[PDB]
DNA sequence: TTCTTTGTTTGGATGCTAATGGGA
DNA sequence: ATCCCATTAGCATCCAAACAAAGA
């Protein structure tokens, strides 16, 4: 009855039951969309089915995937996540250079850099945080 | 009825040799035939293939016209 | 069902990293 | 508000499965 073995058995069970319904990893993620105000990528469904998420993350998706499966075998507000958008190469090189000059640009510098690269403030802000991560590794 | 996949250049061409080897040499399995045609095909010149590659195009066009909504959906077999 | 080929399409896997949560 | 960074989550990409033909 171990937390991990149940989670362990559900991914397997889930998958079989999924292939049974002749359902694609992508279809399930799509179906979660209607249901919870946020879609789930094919990547996420695959990782789930293969035990490649954190324990915490998996335990949280179990319920959503379980409800969906059952509902399918029978037969001041929040925001929907921002779509992930790649950093074009030219921008990458520029941001890459600015990072060398310094890793802690300020708000206005961030606003400046973004304005200069014709990029969204927030994206640039987030990039310096993430690139600062990739650094300390 | 279930909609089959349209034939590619190799499938069109092999369709020919298949008989001109099967009847010519019975008791032989399609497996061995496929192996052979396989080898023979990868030896044809872009000029010897061109007509089958061309006929394959028409077959592909013919397929869409007759199945405007067909989408290939291979399903990961159960195992 | 398998046995076999090529070519074509699609599913699923996975690096890298983008975006989020929520603490402070 | 801010700002910070441990977490969560997906674009891009690449590889291998499915499948047409045929009929033992």
């Amino acid at each position: 009855p171990s937390d991990l073995e149940e989670l362990e058995q559900f991914a397997k069970t889930f998958k079989q039951r999924r292939i049974k319904l002749g359902f694609t990893q992508g279809d399930v993620g799509l179906a979660m969309g209607k249901l919870y105000g946020n879609d789930f990528s094919q990547t996420t469904i695959s990782r789930f089915e293969a035990l490649n998420l954190s324990f915490k993350n998996m335990s949280k998706l179990k319920p959503l995937l379980e409800k969906w499966l059952n509902d399918a075998e029978n037969l001041g507000l929040s925001r929907r996540r921002k779509k992930r958008t790649s950093i074009e190469t030219n921008i990458r090189v520029a941001l890459e250079k600015s990072f060398l000059e310094n890793q802690k640009p300020t708000s206005e510098e961030i606003t400046m850099i973004a304005d200069q690269l014709n990029m969204e403030k927030e994206v640039i802000r987030v990039w310096f945080s993430n690139r600062r991560q990739k650094e300390k590794r | 009825d279930r909609v089959k996949r349209p034939m590619n250049a190799f499938m069109v061409w092999s369709r020919g040799q298949r008989r001109k080897m099967a009847q010519e040499n019975p008791k032989m399995h399609n497996s061995e035939i496929s192996k052979r045609l396989g080898a023979e095909w990868k030896l044809l010149s872009e000029t010897e293939k061109r007509p089958f590659i061309d006929e394959a195009k028409r077959l592909r066009a013919l397929h869409m016209k007759e199945h405007p909504d067909y989408k290939y959906r291979p399903r990961r077999k159960t195992k």
